[PDB]
């Protein structure tokens, strides 16, 4: 059953109607499609943008309910040398369908793995096996393909998930199941999303976990950052406060009970201490340039180790040191 | 309908605008005959591949069917095939003029195994009067030193800035296409070197958009936008190149990577400001580079990177 | 409606196991002389084709030729339960989801019948079989299978080459190269063991050993093997039934 | 203690071939009447119950009854020593921790003997055998093995059925379904491939085909099986010795219950 | 040159069934008096050494010793095409990098011919047989096979002891312990089946089942095994062939070695 299966794997789109975020791309392939010249297409983009889905969904569009059998899929977690290459893909490029007639398709998702020496096959089996069969290449990172396989296919890059597209599929979500979500926790989850709808779905399923109740009350921001993880924006502003206002002494055991009280990380408080810092309007830029320098280089120390103590006060000393020229 | 590069992919010495010494050598060859084995090395997309078919071509004339072996990485080059096929070929009877000779192309030579190249060594010395060898490689140090010895040469290097606009300026005469200066510019610029990159990137943004102008091609080809990291840099308050480094670069999925390249090839072809700030400005993203080769690679990095050009620019 | 009776479930038991493990999906029909199959494995090398007439059945009736496609491993899996000696009935109506395997001993003692669900094959069947090939030639089936299991250890290809009056059969590789020379000639002694060969045009064809593996299971639905080679089509192998013969066409490799 | 001289190795080795596989441990015990032994797989739907009387051997002595568990398959490891016409006796003394097999040649020249360790096991013979069953039949045992080699391939459970002068097994699974349909028949001409059945009362009962294949090794011991149902509780399917019986009594399948 | 032909290829593929497994390199050289080949498993506990002379021969002719080695499983694999009753024809010049089989049938039939690459192995033949041994047995191979196959499943060490008109094979392991124990007969009703033993030291060494499981292959070769015993060298297992033997030395283990 599906009830079985992560949020992730559950609510996986099985027609291009459900592919959100992406409609340049999406319009440009039904078109490519219904008109019958679909050429070879190269999804490039981030983690969790919806390119498998795409071409999965694409697939299921142009062969039906057999899909499994009429399409070549390969990946990373399959085998694919030269000799794979010379043996699987130019057979099957070669040969016709055994379940209808049609073109096939042959879906190289992560072929950023690929070798070198496969790659430089393929951009010939790409070249004369062309009027029966198309390619489908998938990638994060547009520098491990080779530019002569890189020019042979037309390039679609799939953008970051806006909030418009995010927030629908948030709302079908919470038609799907029985749970409320409010306007402020919505945005701030939106905003640790990054465009991905994996850890949307990922911290959604986890804080209906949270909910501890038949599913009779709503999620808020508490539930959110306690869940999400990280230092919360409570703790943030609250240790930032205390640097900014506090003493000295006070500030290094405000800063030392909060990352002692719930194990926090001192490079989570930096990240989350220059985040919140950005929006705040300051006097001559030099406060800003002082304190850009010393978080970086602190950040950069906590990169290779040492002494969190040293560290903390550091943070603490260098922020103090660069609001002290705002006077 | 056929790609430009395989489209208007050069069928005579002539047409190649790549390292003028080497194509003016292979076509005098090609003149007067007594082709010699060769080895070419270079960098993809730099018309290595196209420069042996065209010498082939042109000297072989109406036999380049029957007297050149064309043997790719994709087809199996193993220590069996350089025993019978490549042998069956060099010791095939053929009736040539008295000036031509057998060609053995080999395209791909840095994936041969070790025993086949070791066992091409005296299948190319007993048959070097009827049959020549030519391997096509981008990195000579992958052939064995015996096989280097038994051949001459060829190290292609990149293709300077005026060939490839050159080039790009005959295709576009050739497709009667709409395009401006600063769109070129750009084009050659994401291309590096590249000419068959810069031919697709060049036909790419013509199918997707029509005209090739500089914000089509930082749109279809978007990977840093150079011309949004030069305004970045070229920022007076610090406010505002923050902005526009968290809206244009951060927040449209441009990787720290791409920015801090694209920002270091930005300073170092900048003539607004003078030798010494842009001095400092290299060093700065220089080290800031350093840091995220590393994998502390973040916002916080460039932001402090900015923060330092402009203490360098605040005198 | 499909209604076959096999004197003895033997015979059919060693025809499917012709096409068992090259293929997977096969294509019967059956027809008012009789029942055709084509399997065809996924690579499109090899064409497995089977013709049994009339004749070869203790009971047949056909008034309604019927198409039915169906997983070789699943109706293999049921091909164990003949008794060899049992009777074997082949069963379905015109409109079939199923085919129906009857199995019974001659007393009314001990019936087996299975169910077997039916796949849909888009119905294509295949007609590459030329009128002249350029060399001809039968040999005892055995011997065929000794000389495809002789060179096929050396080698993943097995050369045959045809010249007056020679057939050889070559295989070269790693631990080195064999060779197997036959040549034409007629044993009164019993006939059975010839070896004919026509040559209008010497051949020499290369296959892939896997195959001729595959092949050589016929050599239990007949004594002698007929090979018919071209340089312009598939190579035709095959072993004649009593009304019938299964035939393997495989393709030389480029 | 413990003294059982088999006259044929192989006899012995064809009943341990019987509970091989199934069953991991097994408790022994040989007295005045003869050896018995019992063993239940870990699932419990299987037991497996031998008996093996006084004049099955060559040569049996008893004075005191000697009951010693088993590992299965160390018994089996060292029970193809039997050359099959090799004399087998089993040793043991009145509190053993081992169990002595020792195999000899007509002749005095070869003597292979065995020292195997036993296990302790809490003595608890099952005494689940009814009066009477629903349904009795018997069939030549190499037939009763084909019918559940046919079934096993379609299903993970066979349905034996009974009515008034039928006999039915059936499986039905993923390819299809098949069916292997018997009827009651005395063929003078040779008694032994008879196929009787005694019915009182229908019966209909679903047995996990794992379990039947494990169960037809009995094949090996007798030329005929005796096959007792009911509703009320575990089959019987035997096989008899001279002087003796192998017997396997499998639970019905509740709907899912081996 | 090498040029030996068998009568039939069979004898050939079982001398070599004798190499196989146990090692991987042979290597052989042809000479005047006839064939030998030598060839020492990795761990050097056991060398297989054969001799096969002129007369063993349908047609032998050799004017110049060669010697070449090769790769045992490319060997055997090809050693599957003798039908048995084929005959056989070894085939090198002075200076080969291969060496050629070539099985024919009696008439101009069907011919079969392999080019076998070789290996370069630095000739080092070894002479460790000893002129005398502590003890000498001999016993219908078959039968040494059987001892063998008994004990080597109790342990993976196989002790042989001698003393005064007594052989004893034992084996002691986890699940317990094993012994054969065999006397010296002469069977005038068949003397290839008396078991002769002549001792002038009691014996007991210790050899690792794995090896004396390679070893019994000799049985197809001969009737009977010699075995030669002593607590100086490796003791020796010959088959006899008409003209010539196949010989396995086999180092005592210490305490732990083969
Ligand atoms: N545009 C989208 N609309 C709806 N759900 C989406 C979208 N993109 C991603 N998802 C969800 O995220 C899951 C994973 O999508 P994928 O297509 O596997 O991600 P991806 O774009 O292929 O990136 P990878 O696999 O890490 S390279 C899907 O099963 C959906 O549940
Ligand atoms: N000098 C040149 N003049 C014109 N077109 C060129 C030139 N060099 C490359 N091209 C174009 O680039 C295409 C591919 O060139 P290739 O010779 O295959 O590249 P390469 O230098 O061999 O590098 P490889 O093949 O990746 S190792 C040609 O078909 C042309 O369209
Ligand atoms: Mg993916
Ligand atoms: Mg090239």
């Amino acid at each position: 059953s599906k009830e079985n299966l992560p949020w992730v794997e559950k609510y996986r789109p099985e027609t291009l109607d459900e592919v959100y975020g992406q409609n340049e791309v999406i319009t440009t392939v039904r078109k490519f499609v219904d008109e019958g010249k679909l050429p070879h297409l190269l999804f490039y983009g981030p983690p969790g943008t919806g390119k498998t889905s795409t071409i999965v969904a694409l697939a299921r569009e142009i062969y039906g309910k057999n899909y499994s059998n009429m399409v070549l899929e390969l990946n990373a977690s399959d085998d694919r040398g030269i000799d794979v290459v010379r043996n699987q893909i130019k057979d099957f490029a070669s040969t016709r369908q055994i379940f209808s007639k049609g073109f096939k398709l042959i879906i190289l998702d992560e072929a950023d793995a690929m070798t070198n020496a496969a790659q430089n096959a393929l951009r010939r089996v790409i070249e004369r096996y062309t009027k029966n069969t198309r390619f489908c290449v998938l990638a994060n990172y547009a520098h491990k393909l080779t530019p002569a396989l890189l020019s042979r296919c037309t390039r679609f890059r799939f953008q970051p998930l806006p909030q418009e597209a995010i927030e629908r599929r948030i709302a079908n979500v919470l038609v799907h199941e029985k749970l409320k979500l409010s306007p402020n926790a919505e945005k701030a989850l939106i905003e640790l999303s990054n465009g991905d709808m994996r850890r949307v779905l990922n911290v959604l399923q986890s804080c209906k976990a949270t909910l501890d109740n038949p599913d009779e009350d709503e999620i808020s921001d508490d539930v959110i950052y306690e869940c999400c993880g990280a230092p919360r924006p409570s703790d943030l502003k609250a240790v930032l406060k205390s640097i900014l206002e506090d003493d000295w002494g006070t500030a290094h055991y405000t800063l030392n009970k909060v990352r002692s009280a719930k194990g926090l990380a001192l490079i989570d408080l930096i990240e989350g201490i220059v985040k919140i810092l950005e929006d705040y309007e300051l006097q001559n830029e030099e406060t800003r340039v002082h304190l850009l320098t010393k978080l970086a280089d602190i950040e950069y120390s906590i990169s290779k180790g040492g002494n969190d103590q040293i560290q903390g006060s550091a943070v603490i000393g260098a922020i103090k040191a660069s609001f002290e020229n705002e006077t | 309908q056929l790609p430009w590069v395989e489209k208007y992919r050069p069928q005579v010495l002539s047409d190649i605008v790549g390292n003028k010494e080497t194509i003016d050598r292979l076509q005098q060859i090609a003149k007067d005959g007594n082709m010699p084995h060769m080895i070419i090395s270079g960098m993809p997309g730099i018309g290595k591949t196209t420069s042996v078919h065209c010498l082939a071509h042109e000297l072989l004339g109406r036999s380049y069917a029957d007297g050149v072996l064309e043997l790719n990485a994709s087809d199996d080059r193993g220590i069996d095939v350089v025993r019978n096929q490549i042998k069956h070929f060099a010791q095939k009877k053929l009736h040539l003029p008295p000036g031509k000779h057998k060609i053995v192309i080999l395209d791909e030579a840095d994936s041969m195994t070790a025993g086949a190249q070791q066992a091409l060594r005296r299948t190319m010395e007993l048959y070097s009067n009827s049959t020549r060898f030519a391997f096509a490689c981008n990195q000579s140090n992958k052939i064995i030193e015996p096989l280097q010895s038994r051949c001459a040469i060829l190290r292609y290097s990149k293709l300077s800035d005026e060939d490839v606009l050159k080039r790009l300026l005959q295709i576009i005469k050739l497709e009667d296409v709409k395009y401006t200066n600063d769109g070129l510019e750009a084009i050659i610029f994401t291309a590096e070197g590249d000419m068959r990159q810069a031919i697709n990137n060049l036909q790419s943004t013509v199918a997707g958009h029509g005209l090739v102008n500089a914000d089509n091609v930082f749109k279809i080809v978007d990977s840093p936008h150079p011309l949004i990291v030069k305004k970045m840099l070229l920022a007076s308050n610090l406010e505002d190149s923050i902005q526009i480094l968290r809206t244009d670069l951060w927040k449209k999925g441009y990787s720290s990577i791409d920015i801090v390249t694209t920002s270091f090839r930005v300073t170092k072809n900048l003539a607004q400001v003078k030798e010494s700030v842009r001095l400092e400005m290299i060093k700065e993203i220089g080290l800031t580079h350093m840091r995220i080769l590393e994998g502390v690679g973040t916002y916080l990095q460039l932001a402090s990177m900015l923060a330092k050009i402009h203490k360098l620019n605040n005198k | 409606m499909l209604e076959a009776k096999f004197e003895e479930a033997s015979l059919f038991k060693r025809i499917i196991d012709g096409f068992k493990d090259c293929v997977q999906l096969v294509n019967f029909q059956c027809k008012e002389d009789g029942i055709i199959a084509q399997a065809v494995d996924d690579s499109r090398v090899l064409l497995v084709s089977l013709e049994i007439g009339v004749e070869a059945f203790q009971e047949y009736r056909c008034d309604h030729p019927v198409t039915l496609g169906m997983d070789l491993t699943s109706l293999s899996k049921i091909l164990r339960c003949g008794n060899n000696t049992d009777t074997l009935t082949l069963i379905a109506d015109n409109t079939p989801d199923s085919i129906i395997l009857l199995f019974e001993d001659t007393k009314k003692d001990r019936i087996a019948e299975y169910s077997l669900k039916l796949m849909d094959i888009d119905a294509d069947f295949l007609k590459i079989e030329e009128l002249q090939y350029d060399s001809t030639l039968s040999l005892p089936s055995s011997e065929f299978s000794k000389i495809v299991r002789d060179l096929s250890q050396l080698s993943d290809s097995i050369n045959i080459m045809i010249t007056k009056e020679t057939i050889k059969f070559v295989a070269d590789g790693d631990i080195g190269s064999g060779s197997v020379i036959i040549k034409p000639f007629v044993d009164m002694e019993h006939p059975e063991t010839s070896i004919k060969l026509e040559m209008d045009q010497p051949v020499d064809l290369t296959f892939g050993a896997k195959y001729l593996l595959d092949i050589i299971k016929g050599s239990s639905l007949s004594d002698r093997v007929g090979i018919r080679l071209s340089s312009e089509a598939p190579a035709l192998f095959q072993f004649d039934l009593k009304s019938g013969f299964l035939q393997f066409f495989l393709a030389p490799k480029f």
